[PDB]
């Protein structure tokens, strides 16, 4: 078996990965009490790429659950299936971050990230064969953002050559007014950009714009955008979860996805947006701007390499000819110094729901116009130096700031490279 | 004596094995449990099947077979399968963690963990044989076993047995079903580790058999099931003269001679007829003419290239099943005088042709129709090396960007070793273009 | 020709070793080269995360001071 680890810091982290165990547990056939009940053997199959097996044929979710509050995870242990994660695996302070990026990475979060190291630890000492870690958190808030990238670098030090993956929720004004994201967001850029092989940029801007303007209901709740994220979450990772030959784990993945080790911010996309599609219709829809999980639209860059998923019962020639057909009316969009960049994946299980679906998996240079949007608010705020006495308060200067900043605005100019680049 | 030890390497080797054994039992009328009742030496014997079949005292006919991949989950479908009685534990090796498409992992980080048990199991192997008579090794370019631990296999091989024959079955990458962007990186550093250790390569273009299995099958979209099988009879054509007998036979190391002119000119061209539909075969009974004429048809080849727009430097038919010298000759003639067949001036220009009585056979519940007859041709063409160019392409668009090689040097491996492998191919390109050109 | 015949035999032999040899060589070399570089990029690596753990206390150190 090759296991994954699972972490979810701070109330966003929590909240969504909460769904995300809700979700993938319905589609395994698992109840909230570990139990098993499914129709199909393929359920099963890799069930221990999430899932230990306790006595009692219980399936114990491979689940860490962290935040510098205790609310968080009271209501986590309160909601369906919150009786199913290992109890042990609840690990809380009670000072809190604040929105607070600085008290996450270096005060707060400091002090407990010993103990959530033990309880990793303990976790991947019982893997017969550790693929990586996977973490759920915001680049917003202060304990997600602050203590998530902290417990990266601490992993990546014990788990040196292993895959760490993160789901990154960005920040954005139509969802979130705290003021100080933008900072917390840049300073969680900075560490992502060295310490993660492979993040998926969960847009609350995207989230929120398909909610509205798309799904057509106005005044969305948080309920809505992580239904969207949820959604996500299962299709790129039906790969890793099911009998596959495609990007079956997350280093084949990360291969395949990542051509040059800090390109890999990956804009994540999702079809149909909730009679059932058609296989051109899932196609078209996916490789549409409306359907990204981040706010960038692709024909503004290139795409240097991309994943697809389809699920559910359909004609894989279909699948086949769409997909060709895609890549030769949008040659353009496609960078010509990296051959068959596009995979395919197709998986006969549908999600809960739907008939059939198709998740989209981009690393496209026009994802930084996601990373733009974030360094304007940021130099917004920073050439006033305004609010900085939060972070200067808690040891640190305006170094590291600026440091931050270049580094992604260093990123973005990559991607601009990149995207210029030509065969001859 | 002359046994021949197979190898199978990573997932297409392992499950491309698994069809040629399945093949080779039917062919031979063994059971899936190993027994074979035809068979009235018990414990040993030296009759033609038993160069790739050893057997117990217990009337057991075993395989000289060793499975290797650097996970468990391809090779442990052979474990709990229809034939699992057929292989020793011992036989089927399996690591946890596989080489992510990663050549450097396969020949070095997770292949090195490895190699000693894999050679110590071949050893116990080639132990039992009275006159070992060299390896199959089965494998593909893309994967980062396929090509990593292959050329790390090949090396080792060459140092614990010599110049003793190495025979490869290389499966060429296609993007109708490839698994990986890299797999131009890990075909041309495999190709240049390995060119000086294997004798003779068959190298299978997986889109040739695709479009073949689309083609001639109609099978909407081909699944590795659909091209193994086909593979398999190609696999069987070739290895036939091995292991069978007749008055007409000629052995595999016969029409090797006349395949390789220089070490390095060692890949031959595979063709093989008639591929067709059991619905398409009823009432079409396909003479020798007619399936020999197909040999020369380029969309019946197993590497997609154009030997009408190169030369020939051997060409050889091994037929199989009810096929008699006369037949052969009168089309061989019509052929000559009606077909593109230029070859080079210092080689002779006749065919070698080989015949093997026992009929073709095909797995129940295949897609090819059980004929009377069937050929494969096997030709050294200057041709062949359009495969490389189309290969070695695609490694430049990404190397000139350095794209997807920090996952090498992150393993260990140099940007050297790429472009002296890339160089090793340029080379081997002008060598096929250097053989092809008149004498002075 | 006696000894024309004794060299040829001797020449087949010393060619076959020669190639045993030399493959022997260079897979040793590659391999050491390999596990050196893996090794000093594993290094690196760590040595950047003990970087971030030093300035981490420079700034938990610099918020006592402060205070
Ligand atoms: C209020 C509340 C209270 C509660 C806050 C929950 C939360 C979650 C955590 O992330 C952070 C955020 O929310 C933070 O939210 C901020 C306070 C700190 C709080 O601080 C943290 C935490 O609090 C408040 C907001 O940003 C609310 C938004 C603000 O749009 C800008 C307002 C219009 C504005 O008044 C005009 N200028 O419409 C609201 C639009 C949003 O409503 C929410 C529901 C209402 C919202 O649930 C659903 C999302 C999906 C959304 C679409
Ligand atoms: N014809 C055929 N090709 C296959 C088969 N399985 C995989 N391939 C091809 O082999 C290439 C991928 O290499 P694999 O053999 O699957 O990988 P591997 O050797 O197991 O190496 P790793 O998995 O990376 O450790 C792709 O081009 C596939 O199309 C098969 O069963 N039949
Ligand atoms: N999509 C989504 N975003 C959330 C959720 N909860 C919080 N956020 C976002 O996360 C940011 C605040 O981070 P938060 O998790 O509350 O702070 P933390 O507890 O310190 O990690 C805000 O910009 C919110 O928009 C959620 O359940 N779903
Ligand atoms: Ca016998
Ligand atoms: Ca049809
Ligand atoms: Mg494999």
């Amino acid at each position: 078996m090759r296991e994954i680890v699972h972490i979810q810091a701070g109330q966003c982290g929590n909240q969504i990965g909460a769904k995300f165990w809700e979700v993938i547990s319905d589609e395994h056939g698992i109840d909230p009490t570990g139990s098993y009940h499914g129709d199909s053997d393929l359920q099963l199959e890799r069930i221990n790429v999430y899932y230990n097996e306790a006595t009692g044929n219980k399936y114990v979710p491979r689940a860490i659950l962290v935040d510098l509050e205790p609310g968080t995870m009271d209501s986590v242990r309160s909601g369906p299936f919150g009786q199913i994660f290992r109890p042990d695996n609840f690990v809380f302070g009670q000072s809190g971050a604040g929105n607070n990026w600085a008290k996450g990475h270096y005060t707060e979060g400091a002090e407990l990230v010993d103990s959530v190291l033990d309880v990793v630890r303990k976790e991947s000492e019982s893997c017969d064969c550790l693929q990586g870690f996977q973490l759920t958190h915001s680049l917003g808030g202060g304990t997600g953002s602050g203590m998530g990238t902290l417990l990266i670098s601490k992993i990546r030090e014990e788990y040196p050559d292993r895959i760490m993956n993160t789901f990154s929720v960005m920040p954005s004004p139509k969802v979130s007014d705290t003021v100080v994201e933008p900072y917390n967001a840049t300073l969680s850029v900075h560490q992502l950009v060295e310490n993660t092989d492979e993040t998926y940029c969960i847009d609350n801007e995207a989230l929120y714009d398909i909610c509205f303007r798309t799904l057509k209901l106005t005044t969305p709740t948080y309920g809505d955008l992580n239904h969207l994220v949820s959604a996500t979450m299962s299709g790129v990772t039906t790969c890793l979860r099911f009998p596959g030959q495609l990007n079956a784990d997350l280093r084949k993945l990360a291969v395949n996805m990542v051509p040059f080790p800090r390109l890999h911010f990956f804009m994540p996309g999702f079809a149909p947006l909730t009679r059932a599609l058609t296989v051109p219709e899932l196609t078209q829809q996916m490789f549409d701007s409306k359907n990204m999980m981040a706010a960038c639209d692709p024909r503004h860059g290139r795409y240097l390499t991309v994943a697809a998923i389809f699920r559910g019962r359909m004609s894989m020639k279909e699948v086949d000819e769409q997909m060709l057909n895609v890549q030769n009316k949008n040659s353009s969009y496609f960078v010509e110094w990296i051959p068959n960049n596009v995979k395919t994946a197709v998986c006969d299980i549908p999600p809960r729901g739907l008939k059939m679906s198709a998740t989209f998996i981009g690393n496209s240079t026009a994802i930084q116009e996601l990373f733009k949007r974030i360094s304007e608010q940021f130099t917004a705020m920073f050439r006033r130096k305004a609010f900085l006495h939060w972070y200067t308060g808690e040891g640190m200067d305006e170094m590291e700031f600026t440091e931050a900043e270049s580094n992604m605005n260093d990123l973005v100019s990559e991607y601009q490279q990149y995207q210029d680049a030509t065969a001859d | 004596m002359r046994e021949c030890i197979s190898i199978h390497v990573g997932q297409a080797g392992v499950q491309i094995g698994n069809a040629c054994w399945e093949l080779y039992c039917l062919e031979h009328g063994i059971q899936p449990d190993g027994q074979m009742p035809s068979d009235k030496t018990i414990g040993g014997g030296d009759d033609s099947f038993n160069t790739f079949f050893s057997e117990t005292g217990a009337g057991k006919h075993v395989p000289r077979a060793v499975f290797v991949d650097l996970e468990p989950t391809v090779i442990d479908e052979v474990r709990t399968g229809t034939y699992r009685q057929l292989f020793h534990p011992e036989q089927l090796i399996t690591g946890k963690e596989d080489a992510a498409n990663n050549y450097a992992r396969g020949h070095y980080t997770i292949g090195k963990e490895i190699i000693d048990l894999v050679l110590d199991r071949i050893r116990k192997l080639a132990d039992q044989c009275t006159g070992l008579q060299g390896f199959l090794v089965f494998h593909s370019f893309g994967g980062g076993t396929g090509s990593g631990f292959t050329s790390l296999l090949m090396e080792r091989l060459s140092v614990d047995y010599g110049k003793k024959s190495k025979l490869e079955f290389s499966i060429y990458p296609a993007p109708q079903v490839s698994t990986a962007v890299v797999e131009p990186y890990n075909s041309i550093l495999t190709t240049h580790t390995t060119l000086e250790h294997s004798d003779c390569a068959f190298m299978v273009d997986n889109e040739a058999i695709y479009d073949i299995c689309r083609r001639n099958l109609d099978i909407e979209r081909p699944t590795y099931t659909n091209l193994n099988r086909l593979i398999s009879q190609i696999v069987s054509s070739i290895t036939a003269s091995l292991r069978f007998d007749g008055a007409l036979n000629v052995d595999l190391t016969e029409f090797q001679t006349n395949l390789v002119p220089y070490p390095r000119i060692h890949f031959p061209l595979a063709t093989y007829a008639p591929v067709i539909s059991a619905e398409k075969a009823y009432h079409e009974q396909l003479s020798v003419a007619e399936i020999t004429n197909a040999c020369f048809e380029p969309a019946n080849q197993m590497v997609k290239c154009d030997p009408r727009h190169g030369k020939y430097m051997a060409c050889c038919l091994l037929y199989r099943g009810d096929v008699v010298p006369k037949d052969v000759n009168a089309a061989i003639a019509t052929i000559k005088t009606k077909r593109s067949i230029q070859f080079v001036d210092w080689c002779p220009t006749g065919f070698k042709v080989g015949i093997n009585y026992q009929p073709p056979t095909v797995v129940p519940g295949g897609d090819l129709a059980k004929v009377q007859r069937a050929v494969c041709m096997l030709s050294n063409t200057t041709a062949i090396a359009e495969a490389w160019a189309r290969l070695d392409h695609k490694f430049d668009l990404m190397y000139a960007k350095r794209a997807f090689v920090h996952w090498y040097v992150g393993e260990g491996m140099e940007e050297g070793e790429f472009s002296e492998a890339r160089e090793d191919m340029a080379a081997l390109e002008k060598d096929y273009e250097e053989v092809g050109v008149d004498s002075v | 020709k006696r000894e024309h015949e004794r060299e040829v035999i001797q020449k087949a032999i010393e060619e076959n070793n020669n190639f045993i040899k030399m493959a022997k060589e260079k897979l040793a070399q590659k391999m050491e080269s390999n596990k050196e570089n893996r090794e000093a990029h594993l290094a690196a690596m760590l040595e950047r995360l003990q970087e971030k753990d030093k300035h981490a206390e420079e700034v938990r150190k610099n918020k006592e001071l402060k205070e």
